[PDB]
């Protein structure tokens, strides 16, 4: 069972089968599925080739509820709130379950800016490497780092830095 | 000279430190740029000997210094260093560059086979340094030639009167 918003059930609440990646990646149910098998998500599994290597995925697929939580979808528009909220409960065939495991904010929303930030800093990281050699990704970042010593930087400066 | 190798290297090692330095380098940059210099390719003297001789000998600094901007350049770019650039056994500048007498083929002793020190560095070379500023004259010879200048109103006369010098 998947309880969820209102937003979520329009937009990536699809049945049946997934035809690319695109598909794959605004589907609410391999996005759920996928994590419940692998204990994680990458751009890696919207493969067909990792899709079809386990048929586990359209099992669970089948066996996912969506239910519409009114509060959910109700705090998704208010403006103190701003939630995006996704409940999920694992039932066995011997009638037990796990909890329900709600989760009513992503990682980069506003009410867990200190947890994202260490994650948002590693992603510009990691990016950053994908073009500059290590002592320029060093210079970018620490530059980056410090609030004052950035904003006192002219533009001219912050741009050849990021050049080549 | 003694190994065969061209003094230009010098040019090379002093120029990509002076100009990494003026290029705004840190320590393990300016390591790092050094340590390309050493490695680098080291030009033979062949063009300052007979009968080989020719106008490299010229131009063969001006090649260096210009190495040396091009090494700074490349450390400031951040190129990972050589650090036992010098002493690696089998590898290194030591053992494949500095360790045979081209004379003779011979092995140095493994006492001479790295370089060696009477000071370190300060400002002592600048404020000795020789300047041309006299007798087109080979630099041993400056000094027996400006006597010889001196000598010669009182040996002009005297030119076939002359018996031994």
């Amino acid at each position: 069972v998947i309880t969820t918003h209102e937003s979520a059930i329009r937009i990536i609440s699809k049945v049946g089968p997934l035809a690319n990646p695109a598909d794959r990646d605004h589907c609410l149910q391999y996005m759920t599925a996928v994590p419940l098998i692998f204990g994680d998500l990458v751009a890696e599994h919207y493969e067909d080739a990792f899709h079809a290597a386990h048929p586990l995925i359209d099992r669970l697929r089948e066996k996912m509820e969506i239910v519409e939580e009114p509060r959910y979808s109700r705090e998704y528009l208010e403006a103190d709130k701003r939630s995006i909220a996704n409940a999920v409960e694992v039932f066995f065939d011997d009638g037990s379950s796990t909890g329900q495991v709600a989760v009513e904010y992503p990682l980069g929303h506003r009410r867990r800016r200190a947890e994202g930030i260490p994650l948002l800093q590693e992603k510009f990281k990691a990016n950053l490497a994908t073009r500059f050699p290590p002592q320029r990704c060093q210079r970018i970042f620490d530059l980056c780092s410090h609030q004052a010593s950035l904003e006192a930087t002219p533009v001219n400066r912050f741009m050849d830095l990021l050049a080549i | 000279n003694r190994v065969g190798l061209d003094h230009v290297l010098l040019v090379k090692v002093a120029s990509t430190a002076v100009c990494a330095k003026l290029m705004g380098a840190d320590r393990e940059q300016l390591l790092a740029a050094l340590s390309h210099a050493f490695v680098d390719g080291q030009a033979l003297r062949t063009y300052r000997h007979a009968p080989n001789a020719g106008s490299r000998k010229s131009w063969a600094a001006g090649d260096a210094t210009s190495r040396g901007v091009r090494l700074a350049d490349i450390a400031l770019r951040g190129e990972m260093g050589i650090p036992g650039v010098l002493s690696a056994p089998q590898w290194g500048f030591y053992d494949v560059l500095f360790s045979h007498t081209s004379k003779d083929l011979a092995t140095k002793p493994e006492d001479k086979r790295r370089f060696s020190f009477p000071q370190g560095y300060g400002s002592y070379v600048m404020e000795n340094v020789l300047f041309k500023i006299s007798f087109p004259a080979e630099f041993h010879a400056q000094t027996a030639a400006e006597a010889a200048v001196r000598l010669h109103p009182l040996v002009k006369d005297r030119l076939q009167r002359i018996s031994r010098i």
